[PDB]
């Protein structure tokens, strides 16, 4: 119903969507598409924009940063959001210690030419550093004035909780938000773990890969698409499990799916991305999109959310066969 | 191993989280049931409630099984406190146990 | 005269170093015995046990020796945390003392 | 077997060696050469660099600064650090202050021309000011941003300890790292006290003098070589000990010791420094090296590390005869 919602307990308003720039800003796309994504995603209403340090080694934040830069929009209206974990082949340049949370991130402020990102996120757990230092490192960037906010992803709820009793004891900075990936084949953490948390800790759900990296929008039910995300270079991973075995009783389950979208009115990706935000842990789903007939599409998905009916929801999580036991 | 804060009306009570799931069935035991007394600013389960009472609550999760009324607590102060926690009826009988407690003809039975 | 933090159960405790030390053979007092309960993050040893036997065990090192059983705490569950605690074979017997606990022939010597 | 290593519990990865500045950067060597060992230490994977502020009054940390800034490495691919304590000839400029703490790391960082160390550390323990007034101005240079970690040097595990639980007293950053005198002719201070610390509170050793300034190396069995550790200027303490009846002691079980060493392999300096490094607590090891061959040398003792076992050990604890009682 609502379109902008806090993010998490935090007064951080974002829109329930968002323009990811993986694999596109800066590497599969060009930069003239990107500016026209943004852009078209920008004028929508859409103001979370999500980035990190590793993807096109860096380009992503530039494409992202001259974008910004060149349509001067308002540094208030925007919510940035960068990952730190990969920058660099050094030893001291991976993982979530002191040293690389403040230079990764002191990195990405100078490609993005931006003052401060909105949350800097912790790409994935770091067992190689101390949670106090982790947490001290995101709470000192906060009081530097380079992040707003800082959360997690791809950690676990016990290492996400583990980050808000150490803040408290220390008296730091918690974190506020959790990136887990969330589509109609990937749901056990969204819908288990999670919200547990946004009601004991307040800690908010921004779900990643909607449409599972196109795998959910039906396209590779016949082979793999050229200029697809499939056949891209070091993309061959994710053309395995398209082809797989595995891979394609996926794609079978699409077609029963199919019928539910042109039933109720709407496209395969509308669903599975209105889908996503039935839920109340998920504060906003970061869609991606290598042009603008896509990404006009997937913003459409907030028309679907309302026809999503509990005899809808049923009758897709008996078709996917896969509802977590809580 | 995740450590649990529990304030009994301004009394410090810590724990292991495995030491309050080895009962799930009552209060601490529950994550559900417990959410509605958690403090999200001190990360700790706060409860408005008797304070010496509690001493032998929480060991009842430690020792397993072992619930002895403190010698300083009245028994009924005692036993209402059992009952807001959930020990479970098996350990509040056996309470009362090491405690030291066990139409033709229904009218005409009934005056004698 | 290093200051050391004794947590149980939420009940803070703390005393200089060289009182633990007196008795280099208990739990307390071998610092390899006490690692494994250490907290770093608030440099502190946390314990999950009874909280009211405590006071007499503490007092036992403070004193050097005195081993006086609570008038709250029950006689089995603070004899079980001296076992706990290894305060020694010869304090446990003086804390008995001081509660009050002192082939051809031998199968016909049975039945007689 | 592994190669880098965590600084103590800290997420801080340095190499298992290190090459220090002292006597040799902008002292006994020349620039020329200093350049040509940090290539080569940085070439052959070795991040971490120690300096300090005494070390020819400054002048390393201007050759160590030069070398970094003439190369153009990504400094987030050094580990660089530095010591403070004599700062000067005045009455302010010397000790653990919190004057003196800010001023010379301040100086010490104009110096190396970095806007931070990695680690600083503080290179004796200073009685004439408080533990607190310390740990405060250590974690004072942190959050400004001119340090990442700091640590001690020369303390005693009381004195390691108490800046701890002063830390933990304050809310403060304690101390991540210990660099205390280890080689096989000192060895009491790593191999009982500071282990202790390594697991309690999880204090890593950087330990430095793994040849005892060239000693175990050999090359003192005749008597003192020219352009030698023990014939150079300010140095004649060294050649004291070193011709002195208990220094040719020393001399004597380097004959036995060098046995081993061509039994197993390798050269006598390589034995002594894979020997050091035998342990968990031992989180480096800081080489020194007045020319290209002694340091490639030493970086051959990363070899003789797996054929170090418990026979060698007991065969070496036996020769040395110094072996601590626990
Ligand atoms: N936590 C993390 O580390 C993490 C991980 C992954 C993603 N993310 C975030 O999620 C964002 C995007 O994730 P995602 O790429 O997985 O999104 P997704 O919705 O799962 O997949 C997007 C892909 O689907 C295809 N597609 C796009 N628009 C379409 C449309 N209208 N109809 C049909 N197909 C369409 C595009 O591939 P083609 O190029 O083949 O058209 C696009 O790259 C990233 O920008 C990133 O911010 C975060
Ligand atoms: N905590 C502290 O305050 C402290 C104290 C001392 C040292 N440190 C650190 O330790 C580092 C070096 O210590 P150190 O000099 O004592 O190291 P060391 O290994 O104990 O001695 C190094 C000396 O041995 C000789 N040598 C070097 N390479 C050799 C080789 N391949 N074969 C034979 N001999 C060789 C050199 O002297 P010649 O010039 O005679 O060749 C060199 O100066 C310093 O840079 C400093 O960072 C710290």
């Amino acid at each position: 119903l609502q379109f902008y919602r806090n993010l998490g307990k935090s007064g951080l308003r974002v829109s329930c969507l968002g323009l990811g720039t993986w694999v596109t800003f800066g590497g599969q796309i060009t930069d003239e598409m990107a500016e026209h994504l943004m852009t078209l995603a920008y004028d929508n209403g859409i103001n979370l924009f999500d980035t990190a340090e590793v993807y096109a080694a860096g380009k992503a934040e530039v494409v992202l940063g001259n974008i910004i830069k060149k349509k001067g929009w308002r540094r208030s209206s925007l919510v940035i959001t960068t990952k730190i974990f990969w920058g660099g082949k050094a030893e001291t340049e991976r993982g979530l210690s002191r040293k690389h949370i403040i230079e990764g991130l002191k990195a990405s402020l100078e490609r993005l030419q931006l003052e401060y990102v909105d949350v800097v996120f912790a790409n994935r757990p770091d067992p190689n550093t101390p949670m106090e230092e982790t947490v001290r490192a995101m709470t000192h960037v906060i009081n530097q004035g380079m992040a707003m906010y800082w959360g997690t992803s791809r950690w676990s709820s016990m290492e996400i909780m583990e980050a808000y009793s150490v803040a408290r004891q220390f008296n730091l900075i918690p974190p506020i938000c959790e990136q887990a990936e969330y589509h109609m084949f990937q749901r056990e953490k969204v819908e288990v773990q999670l919200p547990e948390l946004f009601h004991k800790i307040g800690v908010g759900a921004m779900t990643w890969s909607p449409l599972a990296c196109g795998i959910v929008s039906g396209k590779y039910d016949s082979g793999i698409p050229p200029y697809s995300r499939a056949s891209l270079k070091g993309y061959q991973w994710l053309k395995d499990k398209i082809l797989s075995e595995e891979g394609r009783r996926q794609q079978a389950k699409l077609k029963e799916l199919q019928a539910i979208a042109e039933r109720l009115g709407c496209t395969l990706p509308q669903l599975a991305i209105a889908w996503c935000l039935r839920n109340e842990g998920v504060s906003s789903v970061l869609l991606g999109a290598s042009n603008a007939e896509q990404l006009m599409e997937n913003i459409g998905a907030i028309q679907v959310l309302p026809k999503l009916s509990s005899s809808i929801v049923h009758e897709i999580d008996s078709i996917l066969g896969n509802k977590p036991y809580s | 191993s995740e450590r649990v804060v529990i304030n009994i009306s301004g009394l410090r009570f810590e724990t292991q989280l495995k030491t309050l799931a080895q009962f799930p069935e009552t209060l601490l035991g529950d994550p559900k049931k417990r959410m509605r007394y958690f403090d999200p600013l001190r990360n700790e389960y706060f409860f408005d409630r008797n304070r010496p009472s509690f001493d032998a609550i929480l060991y009842y999760y430690q020792s397993g099984g072992r619930l002895r009324r403190p010698v300083n607590v009245p028994l009924d102060i005692f036993s209402e406190e059992i009952r807001f926690y959930e020990l479970g009826e098996e350990a509040m009988e056996m309470f009362r146990e090491d405690e030291g407690y066990i139409e033709f003809q229904r009218q005409v039975w009934l005056l004698f």
